[PDB]
DNA sequence: CTGGAGAATCCCGGTGCCGAGGCCGCTCAATTGGTCGTAGACAGCTCTAGCACCGCTTAAACGCACGTACGCGCTGTCCCCCGCGTTTTAACCGCCAAGGGGATTACTCCCTAGTCTCCAGGCACGTGTCAGATATATACATCCTGT
DNA sequence: ACAGGATGTATATATCTGACACGTGCCTGGAGACTAGGGAGTAATCCCCTTGGCGGTTAAAACGCGGGGGACAGCGCGTACGTGCGTTTAAGCGGTGCTAGAGCTGTCTACGACCAATTGAGCGGCCTCGGCACCGGGATTCTCCAG
């Protein structure tokens, strides 16, 4: 007898939990190296502030949160609960 | 770990699922993960690119947090909490 | 910064409650940002009417432009009262 | 030798510095001249709005029996006021989070 | 035999024809009186420039055009071809 | 006389023609009244802001420039009137 | 008695008036001082963009066999140039109409 | 005062046998003045963010790079750079 | 559908550490007290054009009759992403070490604002003409009834 | 779906006028040239924190094995909005007359910038303890199985 939860239970619990809390969810080093990696097109061997990467995570996660809220407004508006790529595309069009 | 890599998976799939939960998403298509990597990637390229434009104008070799803040301001997404 | 001033107001509203530094920085960013918005709108108000001076009229009208409803109304109440008080002194 | 100095804020019964804000106005490239009643009026409005946000954050802090204000309360305070949210709909507060908001059709 | 045409055909002719032209589609005097009537709440017996009212018609009709384009993007997005009030409400929500 | 109920002067056929110019192909009957309400509130906001400029401007007649600046205020700058 | 004057536009091989743009910059409340290469550079950029939009507009006027430019061709020029359209995505041109854009599913 | 006849000079460079209307010219003047104010405002923010009190052609160049997307910005830098260079030898 | 079982999270209780909060030198910026020049309020007046009013037509609004073409729910199909455990990495955490470069100050250049005069591109304002408003007739284009 | 008919709409063609195009008198704003002040570059420094290294653990990424739960199409019901047309209106067109008020011009006063000297609140650095972290254990809460 496995102790396994039904689909949506853990989902909603972590919604309430991580929306109740405010800590950062992305790993420091891989995300920072990805930032430097994308940044390679301007200067080789870049030195970046740690707090700048912190702000990058803040803007990234907050931006995704708001964008997916709008995506959710579209999906529910389009009678769905599973988001699709074209909802994100529509959101980008309305935003610009 | 010298030059570009497969770090596009750095924002990982369960991290996307966590952020989506923080955004209020209840169900996530498999196509959404790739969509998020691409759309988020493009967006970050735009904003961070503008930050780099400030920095290269700023005659510095180190990107400071202020460049990121002002970059966010440049697109009408002003940031509180870093100066 | 404006940190300790937000702390002064905090002691006027909640004398036994404290505040983190990071949140205080956020509030400092809020004050500076909204400040720049108000001054910018007042600047274009001076431009539109071919004025080269931003007076209390432009500030008041700009506040009425930027703040919705009761925040604006009471802002005029508190502001106007304050300007009257300084006009006495 | 000269007469004693008091803050123009105190003359208006205010806490926010009329001098510093006034200086940011002068050095802020907005107009050639800034009226004398403007910084007093502006400082009063910002102190008023500040009192609103701090008052709401204080209440929110009381709602978890904590005496130290963290960004989360500022987030709750800003997004729970219609007029401030209208003032701040495009702004991002670091470490603030989001108001609990799940659409009714998603709740069981 | 009537020469009554079919639903949608004349609509399409209006789309192509009036999108091919640019003139304003609202009567000057009723719109102007509406402007003065709503404007009543500030000064009674307000006097207005005619060309200002014309500019109001310009802005108004163009704003409606863009907003209904976004509405149409939502409707087609939501797999409909008949716009609903909820689409307008969603548009206003995302626009702020 | 004083003006009343001119919100109905922005007629439903005119709204149909605009929506065709807006690219709308089918229009619900509820859209017309919804449009009068939404457009009404919108115009109240923009025009109200223009009146705020005008009352500041010490004038009794609203000039076109007030409307232009009002449109700019909401980030909807208008070309072709000054 | 003084020396032969000559417009700064012609010295830069430009059409747009350096002087009034520079004056708007000085009296536009932007900075304490504005560099000397700034107006020439700005007038060159605006003149170049003006040439782009007037070029597209002129071709558009030719497409309807007319010699006088009307706002309609300006609207076509703006919304047809991706970068300029991006620059002017939320700007309203009076009497311009829109580009003919019917969604594919709406066509029969 | 308007840029009308200057836009006409540009028109004579691009289409000598083509005319114009006053209303469209007003639209173009509004375009020039608006985009102008955007460029100057962004340059103001550029000087401010690094606490520079001087807006030079460097700040304008960077500003143009911020505002104009891609190839239009590259040719803006090309034409402006060539232009300014051409002037500084006169 | 109604009722019983269990774990996560919250909560209830008890403990130690360090950053927030309060103190303490030490500036340096806000304040006061003048003065100078001017932006802008004010008064009367001009005279456009907005209001007010007259008069006839049909563009346009309103309503009706008719039909059509549109949204939406349900059931099924299928199908795919969530849940959890397990392994594995390598970020993380805790730790060690140099010096690049951010930030500074010290010098010194040189770039840009401010003025006065001059004058020429442009400003306002009239004038003629061909663009455009108007007229008339038609294949083509578009729809649609008909086969 | 295929074919022919009918009509709008642009088009072929033909005519008539006014606002755009160009000219003129005039001006006022931009260019030349010149000075004076002061923003920013360059050089070289201190030392923070970035880079770059060691070393163990488990958080976390990745993966696999169910299986629950969601997007989507067909299709039938069933509605209500579009199109056109006929009637009726007041906006539209055009025509009339006056003065409200935008705008200007001439006043003169009032207000905000500016500088210098002082200084006290605030700046930066430095402790101190109870907020907060940590831990341990049960009620509540929420989910899920069970009859």
């Amino acid at each position: 007898k496995p102790h396994r939860y039904r689909p949506g239970t853990v989902a909603l619990r972590e919604i309430r939990r991580y929306q109740k809390s405010t800590e950062l969810l992305i790993r420091k080093l891989p995300f920072q190296r990805l930032v430097r990696e994308i940044a390679q097109d301007f200067k080789t061997d870049l030195r970046f502030q740690s707090s700048a990467v912190m702000a990058l995570q803040e803007a990234s996660e907050a931006y995704l949160v708001a964008l997916f809220e709008d995506t959710n407004l579209c999906a529910i508006h389009a009678k769905r609960v599973t988001i699709m790529p074209k909802d994100i595309q529509l959101a980008r069009r309305i935003r610009g | 770990r010298k030059v570009l890599r497969d770090n596009i998976q750095g924002i990982t799939k369960p991290a996307i699922r966590r952020l989506a939960r923080r955004g209020g998403v209840k169900r996530i298509s498999g196509l959404i993960y790739e969509e998020t990597r691409g759309v988020l990637k493009v967006f970050l390229e735009n904003v961070i690119r503008d930050a780099v434009t400030y920095t290269e104008h700023a005659k510095r070799k180190t990107v400071t947090a202020m460049d990121v803040v002002y970059a966010l301001k440049r697109q009408g997404r002003t940031l509180y909490g870093f100066g | 910064s404006y940190a300790i001033y937000v702390y002064k107001v905090l002691k006027q509203v909640h004398p036994d409650t404290g505040i983190s530094s990071k949140a205080m920085s956020i509030m400092n960013s809020f004050v500076n940002d909204v400040f720049e918005r108000i001054a910018g709108e007042a600047s274009r108000l001076a431009h539109y009417n071919k004025r080269s001076t931003i007076t209390s009229r432009e500030i008041q009208t700009a506040v009425r432009l930027l703040l919705p409803g009761e925040l604006a109304k009471h802002a005029v109440s508190e502001g106007t009262k304050a300007v009257t008080k300084y006009t006495s002194a | 030798t000269r007469a004693k100095a008091k803050t123009r804020s105190s003359r208006a019964g205010l806490q926010f510095p009329v001098g510093r804000v006034h200086r940011l106005l002068r050095k802020g490239n907005y107009a050639e001249r800034v009226g004398a009643g403007a910084p007093v009026y502006l400082a009063a409005v910002l102190e008023y709005l500040t009192a609103e946000i701090l008052e709401l954050a204080g209440n929110a802090a009381r709602d978890n029996k904590k005496t130290r204000i963290i960004p989360r309360h500022l987030q709750l305070a800003v997004r729970n006021d219609e007029e401030l949210n209208k003032l701040l709909g495009r702004v991002t507060i670091a470490q603030g989070g989001v108001l609990p908001n799940i659409q009714s059709v998603l709740l069981p």
